[PDB]
């Protein structure tokens, strides 16, 4: 679930 | 004296074959060139004076022309890509680099900073200089027992163009040249001048912005418990690029998020997620829906430093994009939380504002929130609560959003709308 | 953010 830039 | 004159006398004067009267036309050019407003940069390239600049970079004897050259040429590798390139073009790199090594200490700066032009006009330029072996005469240039014995101006011109050899990506730096001027880059994010702290954050923040690996190297350095202290700064110029170093770490692995967490990080939050700068709300409640997608352990990091209250705020009131954020930061924490985190969350009051932003034309935002929506009410079937959840969202008018929803273009958002429509508000 | 350039004086 981590988005990155 | 060499106040206003036109390319044309100092093209005559750098076309004499007298090494005086090039320099007091290399110093009237750098004048033009260093004026407040439109710096004829096309001009001088049209005149043909980069190959005369650069070969008085090369003028040991008269170290007057090598810093008016360098300092002229600087001014137009300032410029657009096509006037660096010209300088580029010139055969500058190889004569700065060189200048780098010169006695005089203005010269060495003014050709740290030229470099630093060349290197961050893109990833290309960047890769050139660092080919032609700027990193070690630069290091060099740092290689002191204590960084306070440095003129300001110069260390702050030296962190600037080291910064610029870690920005950029497509590609990323080499990784020999990160591992060769990280140990140098810690030096000076542990620095107290307030624009070497700055620019060495940012220059940490370029080099987190990639793989995992990339992260690994600048956490292996220890410099996290740097960047959270830097985080507590009063300076935004410090807090930005902090807080973009520390987001781009809390991207990568459990770990490397834990690492972030053990430094006391959510301890910043707090005021972070307040912050009166936007753009500073955004980047902390992005770095905050990072941190919820990570382990339950790390979720109970959260709420036990109070943030969930905080992303409730977020959500009831903030920029659009830093709602976006909060309800990203909602969906992850929903989807990786343990019931007993889930039932916290509701408890904080974060039915309504959710439930209120389902009313936003953002497709994407909506589809965010029926999914946590969903999560929840998936908790509250294992607590078999869900009755109580739908009048909740009953009372909140959420129900109603969600009804109109099932006629939204999107079909997910109406697909999961009608879903949680016949299956927790139907009988 | 801006700073990728900069020009002296
Ligand atoms: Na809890
Ligand atoms: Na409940």
């Amino acid at each position: 679930f981590k988005r990155r830039r | 004296g060499t106040v206003n004159w036109s390319v044309e006398d100092i093209v005559k004067g750098i076309n004499s074959n007298n090494l005086e009267s090039q320099l007091q036309a290399t110093q009237a050019a750098r004048k033009l060139l260093s004026r407040e407003k439109q710096p004829p940069i096309d001009n001088i390239i049209r005149a043909g004076l980069i190959p005369k600049f650069v070969s008085f970079l090369g003028k040991t004897d008269c170290s007057p022309i090598q810093f008016e050259s360098a300092w002229a040429l600087t001014n137009i590798a300032s410029g657009t890509s096509e006037q660096t390139k010209a300088v580029v073009d010139g055969g500058a790199i190889p004569a700065f680099i060189s200048l780098l090594a010169s006695p005089h200490a203005h010269i060495s700066e003014q050709a740290v900073w030229a470099l630093g032009n060349i290197a961050g006009d893109g990833s290309a330029f960047r890769d050139l200089v660092i080919k032609h072996g700027a990193i070690d005469p630069l290091l060099a240039l740092l290689a002191v027992p204590d960084l306070s014995t440095l003129a300001c101006g110069y260390l702050r011109n030296l962190t600037w163009t080291l910064s610029n050899l870690c920005r950029n990506k497509n590609p990323a730096p080499p990784l020999d040249a990160v591992e060769q001027i990280l140990p140098t880059l810690v030096r000076l994010l542990h620095h107290n001048d307030p624009e070497v702290l700055a620019d060495s954050c940012w220059a940490i923040s370029y080099l987190t912005d990639g793989p995992n690996e990339r992260i690994e190297m600048v956490v292996k350095k220890g410099v996290v418990p740097q960047l959270v202290k830097l985080l507590g700064a009063t300076e935004l110029p410090i807090v930005t690029p902090a807080l973009r170093a520390i987001g781009n770490i809390v991207t990568g692995t459990d770990e490397q998020t834990q690492k972030v967490i053990d430094a006391g990080a959510l301890a910043v939050f707090p005021s972070l997620l307040t912050n009166p700068k936007t753009n500073i709300q955004k980047e902390a409640t992005w770095t905050m829906s990072n941190i919820t997608a990570g382990r339950q352990d790390q979720i109970q990091q959260v709420v036990n430093h109070g943030l969930v209250p905080f992303l409730v705020g977020v959500l009831s009131k903030a920029d659009f994009k830093t709602q976006k954020e909060a309800a990203w930061a909602i969906t992850n924490y929903t989807s990786g939380g343990t019931v007993e985190q889930i039932v916290y969350l509701v408890h904080c009051g974060i039915i309504e504002p959710l439930m209120n932003l389902l009313s936003a034309k953002d497709t994407k935002i909506i589809q965010v929130i029926l999914d946590a929506i969903s999560n929840i009410f998936q908790a509250a079937e294992k607590l078999g609560e869900t009755e109580k959840l739908s009048i909740m969202i009953e009372e909140c008018g959420g129900l109603d959003k969600i009804e109109a929803l099932q006629r939204h273009e999107n079909e997910s958002v109406y697909k999961a709308s009608l879903n949680l429509i016949e299956k927790y508000f139907s009988v």
